[PDB]
């Protein structure tokens, strides 16, 4: 029983023919108090999983204790813990997504919204959400809060269905969520300019982006609006 | 201050002439002539553009007017009269019958409703 | 819903409709109201479905066990009171059901005890529960007489319900009958309301307003 | 408490070849009370058909409302209003009351005198219309008639046909609503004659 | 409902889904949210419709009155100003929520008007329950200067967004297109791409299938 | 505030200068967190020399604002040039009148040759208040600080704009509904000139 | 609520409606008659608020016996059905609504039948064999579905309507205090003095 | 306050043929007016030949589906790898729900299978246990659209012979498994017409004697 | 509320208690005794909320049967009376409070008196000359207090409850259906079931 | 906030510097209007050189910083010195841990030899965020654009004992919430140093 404080908004994410794409912007809202611009939101789990998260900010803290945890207790007695027996996307996707479902039949959520993106042993790519309720699902895209309105439908338009997949480069991927990063910092009032992007990849591995910046923004035209109707100067 | 003239301007004379009436109806005599002509596919309504000067724009001044997009007037008498009851009968033909119908009236009805108001100005206080 | 029990010369009736609804939607115009507990005894769903069907097919099982233990056939003042006392311990928590517990035994005779989620437990000669139970009291009560035969009984439960079926939105669907004997209950059928309201209208004369 | 739901009731009307249809149940109840087997919700003004679902007492007094501005009409146009002109008056008279609405759903279905296009319009309770070329639903089993409408219409029946779908599409949804049925008339309307057929169904 | 405007170089376009529901179900497959407020000025509306219908009869009725009187060809801010004034007067409480573009003496034009009475001036305005996935488009693919032809396809993705994504818009395209030199062309189901693939059956029943009771005819003519 | 209407979030100021005065604001209105228009203008003119920034409402504000400069306009016709303590007084009359129902925060200024320029800001409650500079909206909270720090009174048209331009900037940092682009307005005797400055220039300052 | 039933048999009309008038705690008369003669020919009885109840319907008979005065004519039960649904219809916008269910058994001598309408507070009128207001109908339309037929004497629907107070009395929790029943027919109106036991 | 449920949308439809049975259900999962997934499988082969769907709360719908299979996987372990019969099932899946009567599940379950004779078996349970055995059942957003049209269609209701002035039902004879999936079919084209949450895709599980069989699909996606 | 009357006379005490069960819209039962025998000589009549009343009377009758045997003594009146009265008086700041009001009439064979205790749900005992539950008293204690003397004889305090009984079925709204009458003397627990017409 | 608990207001900040960190904060607790102290100690020593400026409730920020220092304590007993990221994350266990029932907004400030000065925040929620300075409570509102323009890296002693008075005046200026003297506790390796500052000085800057 509890309501969010310091939050974190959109996370954006799609899958490609040989990856998975992640974003999410770098603020903690208190409010409309846009209160921290350094907050990071997407948190690599070994070199294989990239888990975002949107909603409650000390909650986010807390899941990033426990994957840290969850990396330790997989090395203890295991010998191929670098290996074979690494952390693999779907187990962190499972365990978050018990733990949240758990939270929730007590009456006390993690007030958070998450998605994990990875590749598997094998090469396939795994996109997953899980929020607050337990509720699960997968898509060819993933965005949650706010970039669920206005970044599906774009990152849709590259990949509609399974079969596109295969036909999506890294190049393009890449090109669209940072469009739709791009589009959310315009129409969010909670968004914040500065990013982070993250790629899973199955040959070149994880590349994470650190600091981007939305840039190529057209506000040029705002120079010709005046009034609300009848003004003329 | 106030009207206070909420009593009949037009009675009966006793010969049963509505003297007001025969009065305005001279009025319109000495206007100018207008005619309309009625054919198989199609009704004609014409009039003389009598301008009171070479200096006025005789076009600035419409005496055949549009009432609904299939309904038009032309009148013979006082001027400032007829462009008033122009504006209640394109007025009429919305509020009585567009905005409920969804259809421009029907001529005997629209020249019926300004038949009324016509009617009223001979009885009304 | 309709449900009804009553006791005669001949046993007990029971009889319900078999119409369920979810606010105006009809969810199922085939529902199980008469749960067999065991082959001797007879309950009534009415109330939540859930309810009435968990708690009385676990009642069908501490009867058994009481009958493993004691080597005789569970009374209906037992077996009733099982559920009732179960129904009380949960008091207030939001259970719902209106029920009767129907058994005929050797040391009791035709029994019926009405047993509701408040803890009432009650004995009596005639029952009816649900939506449309003021409907099949009328007809309950004007024609019952002790003496009836378990033909006309039959019918007369039969006919009750069917009173309900036609008035009561909540009911209708059709009407599952059941005699219960010493020797166990014997189940009388499973008659559409569509098809027994013409039937009845043409050979008793009845429901004359309604055209047909 | 939902004016829309005491009293019960569904109409709908479909168009076919040269043809319309609407029908209705004929049940009138208090919440799980059933009180009238008689409750026709289909009126007619000349060769205009209104089918009318909700509150009863408002579908009565639309009814008596109608009848009196198409008497009216009838008098100063000197002829009979015409479907397309009666559901604009519907509409204009239903958005008068915006604010303090008839809780009703009317449907409309006629065949125009002069051009013999069938035609039928739905509308909600302020007076929004939705001119369907298939079919029209109204009343407490709305989305049961949508469902049965969906899957047996198929367009330019004629009127033997229609009469068959449109039974059926109204038979079956009423049978899954409580609130419906009692009977059930449907009207089959053709340019020159109208029948007018009461089906035989369950009484529960 | 997903409805947009899009400011061309010499025109304006507007366009609207035709799904009309009531809670989750389809009522109308096919309505039109385009209204003609008078030849050359049209508003795509969205919200409660038998509101966006009267507001925009009423006012394009007032609008016809004030041309004849007037003797000019109605004006996108008296449209917009009527509009606003009837919307505001009412607190919110008629559900109006416009797009009200068109050409007229002074040039194109493209506001937007919400239920309370504010209104907004802009090169591309969406608004609808698909506002957001049309806006999405708009502000990926809106440049300055459009021709016609791109300005009719950049409004007509934005609707498509919006069919596609949100649950509240759907069935087809209504798109109308104002240029200053040529009268508005009004293109209704300009875009079809949600036809309903043919049936597995015919559900057609045999005669004599329903039990009638009573037959009879009914007599129309007095 | 009414339930799901526009809102006009906001960080607005008016300064007085040497010359005259400038008006200043973002240009976000608010829906909730979707920004429903981004490039809105909430500097608005009543009269050729008497503008306001409006704050609160965007439907309360319009309307005001349009029943203002209407009176205005009468104003002009039959008396000549209205003075910026009667379009205040107009404005005033408004929102005082109907407190109940408007959540409006405006702020007028203008410019006379008699009393060279001045700031109006008429709160929520209606009430009239004459000062040197003043802001207000959603954003100002988080420059009230900053703005009694840096004023000063006779600036400069240069050191004006920069003063609203850093102030805005930083109010538009902090708060989420105030952003786009900074829209400046400067009346003076020699007219009126429309400034913008957009964010790649005043999100790094 | 009171108890209100009429039925209608072959030759007239009969409403049986309860005598209590309780208020909170106590019953404050055993002895009151919710029925008005409109006409010489047409009775409603009436059941609802307080002092709604008696309000509108010496409200309806005052508005009636007008009628007939200024125009020398008793109106049929139809048309006095219709002018009462339509007051109630109007008061249920109004202000402070009539909380009123009547029902109003007539003979038509033109017609030369009996008729009894029913309708509620709303203005939702029905033309019946038999009906019922409130809970009434709960318990006695089974009875009156399974034993009515259009044919009876006054005696058949009188013992039927005693068969229906039985039932009431047995399962219906509050004591009405008994039933007086009126008669319409062809020669008026008459009070059957003899219900207690019949 | 939190509010520990969700609804996802979804229409499952189980349909029992003579020698088979149905259990298909949409592939759209939905959140108000946005679409999560247009691909989100919500039918499921439990082992031992039987088929479930916990439709309404996605998360307990979940929940419930893990814990039946899991229930399958100890009912091997603790009785001999006996085979489970869907009655079994039925009744097992009875009590996992009532275990939370007073927090339930909010999901309609229905689960398809063969019974111990062979013959095709749907039962469907109230989001707190209670359960019948039954003909066909449509649960979900839609289930008011198709359930009519299943007893008009599947069990012949309301239909008459021809030529018996409606004395005769119209004879119940039995479906094929083309004929139930043809219904199947035209069920879901048709509640996707009328209901905004119903969409994208229709996978249907079809269960026989040799086993558990998938077909797949597509459905409109606006 | 249930009617639950007790009236101590001068050799006995006599207890009645309505017979109607009513659950919502209907009658259920006509024939129900509320009452339990605790003692060969002690007997409590109980009303109050539907499933607490019967579970709270059987809880008491088995524990004073039980303390009848361990101890081969019956606990005076007075003693059991105090006993229900701490049981009451621990639910009512319990997690779910027994909502049950009752009359306890004894006969104590060592003081040889009879006497009556009224215990509210709360746990509040009096002990009086007669005594109710609820509403009853309101109709009946007028009645009590005018024509009651301790000396009355059995059949003088029958009379009494009788014309009580008259009352209540006169002024007070609801179909109680009659009631039960017991008397406790030295000889027992009898069922007088004469009272219907005495 | 508990109905008519004292609350904290206040106006407190935290800033690493050259030579450690200094924290600074308002002295007034309230309840309702009424000024319940006006000379509080909004500065607590959870160590000899980790402190804490306290705001939300009085009575939960007391409990909290009376359980730390114990925590550290007994750390201190067994382990040596506690970092000053273990300070916080004993304060942050318990903010975060009893979220429901707290009210404490709590700015952690230390030096370390290893480490120099360094500054953690926990707000409302429980999160911890590490920054080179930070300001809370509720006059922190009006300083959001005044600090972050203010602020360099490296400051002096001299330099950040001006930058902390300059914007806590602003804030008590500002927030009825916040006032009385402003408080400084300096945290280098030299010791610790206390400072106060009285209104006569800091209202006229
Ligand atoms: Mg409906
Ligand atoms: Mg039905
Ligand atoms: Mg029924
Ligand atoms: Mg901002
Ligand atoms: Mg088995
Ligand atoms: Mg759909
Ligand atoms: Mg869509
Ligand atoms: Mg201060």
């Amino acid at each position: 029983t509890q309501q969010p404080i310091v939050t974190g908004t959109s996370v954006i994410s799609m899958k490609y023919d040989n990856g998975v794409i992640i974003a999410a912007d770098n603020l903690g809202s208190y409010g409309s108090l846009l209160r921290f611009n350094g907050v990071e939101r997407l948190i690599p789990v070994g070199d294989n999983t990239v888990v975002g998260i949107s909603g409650d900010i000390s909650d986010m803290q807390h899941i990033e204790r426990l994957l840290k945890d969850l990396v330790t207790e997989n090395a203890y007695d295991n010998p191929l813990a670098d290996a074979e027996e690494a952390l693999e996307p779907s187990y962190i996707f499972e365990y978050l997504a018990t733990v949240m479902y758990q939270r929730r039949s007590k009456m006390n959520p993690l007030w958070n919204a998450i998605i994990v993106a990875g590749v598997q042993s094998n090469g396939d790519q795994f996109l997953r959400y899980v929020n607050l309720l337990g509720v699960t699902y997968s898509s060819p895209t993933l965005a949650t809060g706010f970039g669920a309105h206005m970044a599906n439908p774009l990152l849709r338009k590259v990949v509609d269905r399974e079969s596109d997949i295969p036909k999506t480069t890294v190049q393009v991927a890449e090109e669209a969520i940072v469009n739709a990063m791009r589009v959310l910092y315009y129409r969010d009032a909670r968004s914040s300019r500065n990013f982070s992007l993250a790629i899973i990849d199955k040959n070149t591995g994880l590349t994470f982006k650190k600091n981007l910046q939305v840039e190529n923004m057209k506000w040029d035209f705002a120079k010709d609006i005046k009034g609300y109707g009848t003004q003329k100067i | 201050m106030t009207d206070r003239y909420s009593f009949s301007l037009t009675t009966f004379s006793p010969s049963g002439k509505l003297g007001q009436i025969d009065y305005a109806l001279t009025a319109v005599k000495q206007g100018v002539t207008s005619l309309g002509i009625k054919a198989t596919n199609g009704v004609v309504i014409a009039t003389e553009k009598k301008s009171s000067s070479p200096l006025a724009m005789s076009e600035t001044l419409s005496k055949v007017s549009l009432l609904t997009p299939d309904i038009g007037a032309v009148y013979s008498g006082m001027g400032p009269d007829y462009r008033v009851l122009v504006d209640k009968s394109r007025k009429v033909a919305h509020t009585s019958y567009k905005r409920i119908y969804g259809e421009y009236p029907p001529t005997k009805l629209l020249v019926s409703e300004v038949a009324k108001i016509m009617q009223e100005a001979t009885q009304s206080g | 819903t309709t449900t009804l029990a009553f006791r005669f010369q001949g046993g007990i009736i029971v009889a319900v409709d078999s119409r369920a609804t979810a606010g105006n939607w009809v969810a199922s115009q085939t529902v199980k109201r008469v749960i067999e507990i065991n082959p001797f005894l007879l309950g009534t769903m009415a109330g939540g479905a859930a309810d009435c069907q968990f708690w009385e097919t676990w009642l069908g099982s501490q009867c058994r066990l009481h009958e493993l233990r004691e080597k005789e056939r569970i009374s209906v003042a037992a077996a009733s009171k099982i559920l009732s006392n179960l129904v009380y311990q949960y008091k207030g928590a939001g259970l719902s059901m209106g029920t009767m517990i129907c058994g005929y035994t050797r040391k009791e005779g035709p029994t019926i005890y009405y047993v509701d989620s408040d803890g009432t437990r009650l004995k009596g000669d005639i029952f009816c529960v649900g939506s449309g139970q003021t409907f099949a009291y009328g007809v309950l009560d004007s024609n019952y007489k002790w003496d009836l035969s378990v033909e006309d009984a039959l019918y007369l439960g039969k006919r009750s319900i069917l009173a309900a079926a036609h008035r009561d939105a909540y009911s209708g669907g059709s009407v599952n009958l059941y005699h219960v004997t010493e020797d166990g209950w014997i189940y009388h059928g499973n008659h559409d309301v569509g098809e027994l309201f013409w039937k009845v209208k043409e050979e008793e004369g009845s429901f004359n307003n309604v055209i047909g | 408490s939902d004016p829309s739901s005491i009293n019960g009731g569904i109409v709908v009307a479909m168009t076919g070849k040269d043809c319309v249809a609407i029908a209705c149940d004929l049940r009138l109840g208090s919440q799980s009370l059933g009180v009238s087997n008689k409750f026709e919700k289909i009126f007619h003004y000349g060769h205009v058909f209104l089918g009318i679902t909700g509150l009863a007492t408002d579908v009565t007094t639309l009814n008596e409302m109608f009848r009196y501005k198409t008497n009216l009409y009838k008098l100063k146009e000197e002829r009979a209003i015409e479907p397309e002109t009666f559901t604009q008056l519907v509409s204009s008279s239903l958005y008068e009351r915006r604010f303090g609405p008839y809780f009703v759903g009317p449907v409309v279905a006629g065949i125009n005198s002069k051009s013999g296009k069938p035609f039928i319009a739905g509308f909600d309770l302020i007076g929004c219309i939705d001119e369907a070329k298939d079919f029209i639903v109204s009343g407490t089993a709305s989305d049961q008639l949508f469902g049965m409408c969906e899957s047996l219409y198929e367009p330019n029946l004629e009127p033997e046909d229609l009469f068959e779908t449109i039974s059926q599409a109204l038979l079956n949804a009423a049978d899954r609503d409580a609130l419906s049925g009692w009977g059930a008339v449907v009207y089959i309307i053709k340019k020159d004659e109208v029948v007018k057929r009461y089906l035989k169904m369950r009484q529960d | 409902t997903t409805i947009v405007g899009v400011k061309f170089n010499n025109g304006v376009v507007i366009a609207a889904d035709t799904r009309s529901t009531q809670g989750p179900i389809v009522a109308d497959k096919n309505c039109a949210k385009l209204h003609r407020i008078s030849p050359k000025i049209w508003c795509a509306g969205a919200g409660t419709a038998a509101d966006t219908e009267a507001v925009t009869q009423l006012i394009g009725s007032n609008i016809e009155l004030h041309s004849l009187y007037t003797s000019r060809e109605p004006r996108v801010v008296s449209a917009l100003q009527m509009l606003k004034q009837h919307l505001f007067k009412y607190q919110g409480h008629i559900g109006a929520y416009l797009i009200v573009a068109g050409v007229d003496p002074t040039g194109s034009h493209l506001f937007s008007i919400h239920a309370h009475g504010s209104t907004d001036v802009g090169y591309y305005l969406s608004l609808g329950s698909g506002s957001l996935a049309a806006m999405a488009v708009l502000e990926s693919h809106w440049k300055q200067d459009l021709t016609k032809e791109e300005a009719i396809k950049l409004a007509s993705d934005a609707i498509q967004a919006g069919i596609w994504n949100d649950l509240g818009s759907g069935s087809n395209v209504d798109v109308c297109v104002m240029e200053i030199g040529k009268d508005a062309e009004y293109l209704r189901n300009y875009l079809t791409p949600n036809v309903r693939e043919e049936k597995q059956k015919s559900y057609k029943f045999p005669r004599g299938t329903t039990a009638v009771l009573k037959e009879s005819i009914v007599n129309i003519c007095d | 505030l009414k339930k799901g209407e526009v809102s006009l979030g906001a960080s607005i100021m008016a300064v007085t200068f040497k010359d005259g005065v400038i008006l200043g604001a973002d240009s976000r209105t608010t829906t909730g967190a979707y920004i429903a228009n981004r490039v809105t203008d909430k500097l608005t003119r009543v009269h050729d020399k008497i503008w306001c920034c409006r704050s609160g409402s965007a439907a309360d504000t319009q309307a005001i604002a349009d029943i203002v400069q209407y009176h205005l306009e009468l104003y002009t016709s039959q008396y000549g040039t209205p003075s910026t303590e009667t379009a205040a007084s107009v404005f005033k009359e408004l929102c005082y009148e109907n407190k109940d129902n408007l959540t409006a925060g405006i702020i007028v200024a203008g410019y006379d040759d008699k009393n060279k320029g001045e700031v109006y800001t008429i709160p929520l409650g209606g009430s009239v208040h004459k000062l040197p500079y003043a802001i207000a909206g959603s954003g100002s909270t988080f420059i009230y600080g900053y703005c009694d720090k840096n004023f000063r009174e006779n600036m400069s048209k240069e050191e004006t704009v920069d003063f609203i331009k850093h102030s805005l900037s930083q109010a538009i940092k902090w708060d989420g509904s105030s952003g786009g682009v900074i829209r400046m307005v400067v009346l003076t005797a020699a007219g009126v000139e429309r400034l913008i400055f957009y964010p790649d220039e005043y999100e790094q300052l | 609520m009171d108890i209100i039933l009429g039925i209608r048999v072959q030759d007239s009309v009969i409403l049986a409606s309860s005598k209590a008038v309780t208020r909170g705690i106590s019953v404050l008369k055993d002895s009151d008659d919710k029925t008005r003669q409109l006409s010489p020919h047409t009775l409603m009885s009436f059941a609802g608020e307080a002092g709604d109840t008696v309000q509108f319907a010496e409200y309806i008979q005052a508005n009636i016996q007008l009628y007939s005065i200024r125009e020398d004519y008793e109106l049929s039960p139809q048309a006095v059905s219709s002018f009462v649904r339509q007051e109630l219809a109007k008061s249920i916008r109004s202000r402070r609504p009539y909380q009123v269910n009547v029902l109003i058994g007539g003979y038509d001598k033109k017609k030369n039948k009996p008729e009894l309408y029913q309708i509620d507070y709303l203005g939702t009128k029905v033309e019946l064999p038999y009906g019922a207001h409130g809970y009434s109908g709960f318990y006695t339309f089974s009875l009156l579905d399974h034993h009515y037929r259009p044919d009876m004497t006054t005696e058949e629907g009188l013992d039927l309507l005693k068969l229906c107070v039985q039932e009431l009395e047995k399962r219906m929790p509050m004591d009405f205090k008994g039933v007086i029943v009126k008669i319409v027919d062809k020669d008026g109106i008459r009070q059957v003095d003899d219900f207690q036991a019949q | 306050q939190f509010n520990p449920y969700g609804d996802n949308g979804g229409t499952i439809l189980g349909i029992a043929g003579e020698d088979f049975a149905v259990l298909a259900g949409d592939t759209r999962n939905i959140t108000d007016y946005s679409i999560n997934s247009r691909y989100e499988p919500k039918v499921f082969d439990c082992g031992d030949n039987i088929v479930m769907s916990a439709n309404g709360f996605a998360a307990d719908g979940d929940a419930l589906v893990k814990r039946f299979k899991n229930s399958v996987k100890w009912y091997h372990f603790d009785h001999n790898d006996k085979k489970l019969s869907i009655n079994s099932a039925a009744r097992n899946i009875q009590h996992l729900l009532y275990g939370k009567r007073f927090f339930p599940y909010y999901v309609h379950t229905i689960i398809a299978g063969l019974d111990e004779d062979g013959k095709g078996a749907v039962y469907s349970f109230d989001p707190v246990g209670s359960y019948e055995r039954e003909q066909c059942r449509a649960g979900g957003a839609a289930a008011s659209l198709i359930m009519p049209f299943l007893d008009n269609q599947v069990n012949f209701k309301n239909q008459y012979e021809p030529g018996t002035n409606g004395k005769v039902k119209k004879p119940l004879k039995y479906l094929s498994v083309e004929e139930v999936i043809k219904l199947v079919r035209d069920s879901f084209t048709s509640a996707t017409e009328r209901h905004i949450q119903v969409g994208d895709g229709l996978e249907i599980l079809i269960v026989t004697k040799d086993g558990v069989r998938k077909e797949f699909y597509e459905l409109k996606r606006d």
